[PDB]
């Protein structure tokens, strides 16, 4: 009886120990789950919006524990300008063609339609090969508006660029009415952008968006 | 000789059982796993810098797109804003004003008595909220606060005022013919329901007489 | 030979090779830690909200808060009342203790006019007077390893100065140097202590000139 009886109990401690192992190795992907970081990115960058900027009007600021503060037009550049090595990192495009953001009203005082929310695609993306800090866009404003009389409607087409630089995207003016809409991202999170419009001469703030992204 | 090639597992699984059991050790000799507790509060002391769109006499809305609503329009029974914030337990939790509560933190004085800093207490004690009109949390405390002369003593007035759950902040005054007419400024405006930064005031100018950043026990 | 036994053999080496995986990946642990991050954080925001105290006073924090005077403020007597000032984790008397070894770059926008370079700064002695507890009397060494032309000329000097507890920032003048070398001072504001701000000063207006950073230098 007591053959057969003793290499269950093998197998059966075999098992208790790969739970033991495997159990901490997804325990463990928990602290290196890259959301967390990208999370927890977001909000070291809005305490830092919050403090003044410590870079000089046009400069951009690399560091990441060792300041070195760089000119705007060489993030991205194609080659290594910062010392860290940080400015080449980013150069993925994160808004691929196809990208489907609706925003909702925080104020509005520029009121062509004073719409209640407002929609925005992209036609396409597009990269300039031989220089790439900035890569332009094609995209659709769609804005479904309802009154008294009327179920109007409305998609303009215009066509901005993203700057890696400082994350903003721009549109410039889809109708003569020259409002601009700037976008500007955290650079950690691109599932939402703050972005508000502005009127392209004065450089205004006048009606505020929070888009997400959907999935 | 399957006896053997048995006591070679044994062995063999062993030394892994003693393996992982050693990173078992260097796991849980790094750091803890920070409660969600600290990055609730943490978030709060950046919201209070970041300026707001909404003016005095508003409170914005609690959610993901910021509203500026009007303050007699929360816990009202009727939704206001866009996504209906207004509605939510995350809001009407009374856990703040329930009798009985009480907060602390010794308080320096600027403006009167000059007492040096000694500890501070508010205390509620009967609550009511009218069936007809559940905007505000009518309610009545007693503050207290130990005067310095030999033996440890407390003076203690005694308070009534309402709790607002726009500006999240209650706020009491002296009731009448009571020593010492003081009131008192508490907001809530940090991440949890405790904690806090009141203030002692003249119940007239809203002059800050008597600072103190209160806590609870 | 027997079944049962020689499956159990596969499990064995697989189970070997994700022993190993751990090990590769454990060391990603502590790249990047939270206990150590929210601190980063939590500190740089006591910043920006603002010390309630006024002109180099330590302001105590917690449940309650009030100015107490910087010359008591590690002095083996309790002064504030819940005894935040004779604690370890303000007091934590040694982050100059001897040997421990600064380093890192500077750009200069101030006087003395030259490319970007680096520096250390080197902790050699430190002194606490067991009388009056309060400040570390210490010296240290300061190295540029600046090229100018023609070869890569290294300038050093010694220099004298003390380390406050309630600022957490030490302080260093150069010492008998008939020549300029501009005086450095640091700050350990991160709450952490490895990293530190400091930017090299004219001994007199006190008025700023090339902000530089620095790391600790790993020990052993």
């Amino acid at each position: 009886q007591s053959h057969d009886e003793i290499i269950d109990k093998i197998i059966e401690r075999t098992n208790k120990i790969t739970t033991s192992i495997s159990h901490v190795e997804s325990l463990l992907d928990d602290r290196l789950d890259p959301k967390r970081i990208r999370k927890a990115g977001s909000l070291r960058h809005r305490v830092e919006e919050l403090e003044d900027p410590s870079c000089d009007e046009h400069e951009h600021q690399c560091g990441g524990d060792d300041p070195q503060c760089i000119s705007k037009l060489f993030v991205c550049d194609g080659h290594n300008d910062c010392r860290n090595g940080e400015d080449e990192k980013d150069c993925t495009l994160p808004t691929k063609a196809g990208d489907k953001f609706i925003g909702d009203v925080c104020f509005d005082h520029c009121t062509k339609r004073r719409p209640e929310h407002m929609t925005l695609a992209f036609e396409s993306s597009s990269i300039a090969a031989f220089f790439t800090p900035i890569a332009d866009l094609h995209v659709h404003i769609e804005i479904e508006s309802e009154t008294d009389e009327d179920e109007s409607e409305v998609s303009m087409p215009a066509d901005g660029e993203y700057s890696f630089a400082d994350h903003r995207l721009t549109i410039h003016p889809p109708e003569e009415d020259g409002l601009g809409l700037v976008g500007e991202f955290d650079g950690y999170n691109f599932d939402r952008f703050v972005g508000h419009i502005v009127h392209e001469l004065s450089e205004e703030v006048c009606a505020e968006f929070i888009f997400h992204r959907k999935k | 000789r399957f006896q053997y090639l048995v006591k070679n597992q044994n062995l063999h699984i062993d030394y892994l059982a003693k393996k992982l059991h050693d990173i078992e050790e260097e796991y849980n000799k790094l750091t803890h796993d920070v409660d969600k507790k600290t990055i609730r509060q943490l978030k709060a002391r950046i919201s209070n810098l970041e300026e707001h769109h909404c003016d005095e006499h508003e409170s914005e809305c609690r959610g993901d797109v910021p509203e500026c609503i009007h303050d007699l329009l929360f816990c009202d029974g009727e939704k206001d804003c866009r996504d209906g914030s207004d509605e939510d337990p995350e809001t009407c939790s009374l856990n703040i004003t329930h009798v009985g509560s009480s907060y602390t933190g010794l308080a320096t004085w600027t403006s009167c008595e000059d007492l040096n800093p000694d500890h501070a207490i508010v205390t509620i004690t009967a609550a009511h909220r009218k069936s007809f009109f559940p905007n505000r949390v009518w309610l009545r405390a007693t503050l207290s606060y130990e005067l310095d002369e030999h033996d440890h003593t407390v003076s203690t007035t005694q308070l009534r005022g309402f709790y607002n759950f726009g500006k999240r902040e209650l706020l009491l005054a002296p009731l009448k013919g009571q020593s010492e007419g003081y009131g008192v400024i508490c907001d809530f405006n940090l991440g949890d329901d405790d904690h806090a930064d009141c203030k002692i005031v003249v119940p007239s100018s809203l002059f800050v007489c008597a600072h103190f950043n209160a806590q609870r026990y | 030979l027997d079944p049962r036994l020689g499956a159990n053999a596969f499990l064995i080496i697989r189970l070997d090779r994700i022993i190993e995986k751990l090990r590769t990946k454990l060391d990603e642990a502590e790249k990047i830690d939270p206990e150590h991050f929210v601190s980063e954080i939590d500190a740089r925001v006591e910043k920006i909200e603002g010390t309630h105290c006024e002109k180099r006073t330590f302001q105590c924090g917690g449940n309650e808060q009030e100015c107490i005077s910087d010359l008591l403020v590690c002095d083996g007597h309790k002064d504030c009342h819940n005894a935040h000032d004779e604690d370890p984790d303000v007091c934590d008397t040694s982050v100059v203790k001897a040997g421990n070894v600064f380093s890192g770059t500077s750009t200069w926008h101030g006087c003395l006019a030259r490319e970007d370079h680096v520096t250390r700064i080197t902790i050699t002695a430190s002194k606490r007077r067991k009388f009056f507890t309060a400040r570390i009397w210490l010296r240290a060494l300061v190295e540029s390893e600046l090229e100018r032309h023609g070869e890569n000329v290294t300038s050093s000097f010694n220099a004298k100065g003390y380390y406050n507890f309630a600022s957490r920032r030490l302080i260093l003048l150069p010492t008998d140097d008939h020549d300029d070398h501009l005086a450095v001072v640091c700050s350990f504001n991160r709450g952490d202590n490895e990293r530190a701000e400091c930017h090299r000063v004219t001994e007199a207006t006190l008025h700023q000139c090339a902000d530089l950073f620095v790391t600790l230098e790993e020990h052993d």
